[PDB]
């Protein structure tokens, strides 16, 4: 059903209208305060992500258990790619919230945060150089949701192909030649490999400071325990 | 069971 | 340099650069013994991988520092995609070595085992070709540590070439343009899982931290 | 590093 029938334009418009809002931080130089603000922000973002995921064409058709699995698998990836997208027009900076601009120096408070910060900045620098469009971003984020946990399925692959056809459509409507269409497609999808890496690095750090007592939210704890 | 369950249904 | 080779020359170069399938050291037991063998095998596989990377078009044009970093970042990925490739026509089993077929029922091992099995089942479903495999494996080497003064547009140029190489193979396979984009996407989305299996595999390795070369590769993370 | 040495040899 519902997703495979829609045209590329209808696919884009659906994803654009489904976009989660940009939330604000609580109104930093401490490990406790730093993680506290990020934890609070991430938890409130998760609630909007779940509803965004619902408006993702094809995600509804999945059973509840599979919807849970995909969200548990890619929640940090989706949070990070959104952060990277928000930080595009802020080079050398990470826009967690409109009232929370951070550079790599402020990540020195929390262990492991500096390394992830640089990887996040490098990703944002890549989107800038590639001049990533919002229509392409919403496609990449939907792909992460459907792909990341698909091997841990036939219908999901069909929806993934639809988003692929959608990405090519966007590039074809941009004036790019066939060679430039495949190539840019490859360049975008290869970044998702790096986003996966940052998520895994971010996951193990969160779990590290979870057993070592900032008190993570109950929702975050559930998402985190899905990765053991 | 899970909070993710309720938010996915609500 | 290597940015002039045609799609056919690119494939032939990678195919000729292909490392051999090493044997391991046939009774029953053991978890320690199990990871002792996999460590011994991977250690010897590393030596071939290092000299395999040299034959990868464009890799030799990079500095010693970058070559070290790229290999440090993707060595477990390259090992795992090779493992998955070996176990294509062995459903439900992993071909670590021609004299080593392990099933799922034989800490954290079985979790990665199932992911490796699922990846192999995916290759079988898509009917992955050896020409496509050597491209993906080369992509891993160049892409995994490209985002971790100096420009890396050369690496992107080689990556774009391998993309063209992949597409050229599929156009020769009789696939339509739509089928060409799709399967291209399908192949590259697997690299996300290959990255994942490596990360989960990496952390389990430096939690039980015996090979000397492996210790250097492992401490890099 | 052994890796750097093997990339030389
Ligand atoms: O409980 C947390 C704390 C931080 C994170 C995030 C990240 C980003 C940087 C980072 C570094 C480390 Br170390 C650990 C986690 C995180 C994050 C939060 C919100 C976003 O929109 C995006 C990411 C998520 C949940
Ligand atoms: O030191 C090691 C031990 C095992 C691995 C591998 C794997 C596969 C399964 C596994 C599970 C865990 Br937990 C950790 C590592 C590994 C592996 C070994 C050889 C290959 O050709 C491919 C992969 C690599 C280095």
């Amino acid at each position: 059903s519902l997703a495979l029938s829609l045209t590329a334009d209808q696919m884009v418009s659906a994803l654009l209208d489904a976009e989660p809002p940009i939330l604000y931080s609580e109104y930093p130089f401490s490990e406790a305060s730093m993680m506290g603000l990020l934890t609070n922000l991430a938890d409130r973002e998760l609630v909007h992500m779940i509803n965004w995921a619902k408006r993702v064409p094809g995600f509804v058709d999945l059973t509840l258990h599979d919807q849970v699995h995909l969200l548990e698998c890619a929640w940090l990836e989706i949070l990070m790619i959104g952060l990277v997208w928000r930080s595009m027009e802020h080079p050398g900076k990470l826009l967690f919230a409109p009232n929370l601009l951070l550079d790599r120096n402020q990540g020195k408070c929390v262990e492991g945060m500096v390394e992830i910060f640089d990887m996040l900045l490098a990703t944002s620098s890549r989107f800038r150089m590639m001049n990533l469009q919002g229509e392409e971003f919403v496609c990449l984020k939907s792909i992460i949701l459907l792909n990341s946990g698909v091997y841990t399925k036939d219908h999901i692959h069909r929806v993934l192909d639809k988003i692929t056809d959608t990405l090519i459509h966007l590039m074809a409507k941009a004036g790019l030649t066939l060679q430039q269409q495949h190539q840019r497609l490859a360049q975008l999808l290869l970044i998702l490999s790096h986003i996966r890496h940052m998520s895994n690095k971010g996951m193990e750090h969160l779990y590290s400071m979870k057993c070592k007592n900032v008190p993570l939210s109950d929702l975050l704890l559930e998402m985190l325990d899905a990765h053991r | 069971h899970k909070i993710l369950h309720r938010l996915l249904q609500d």
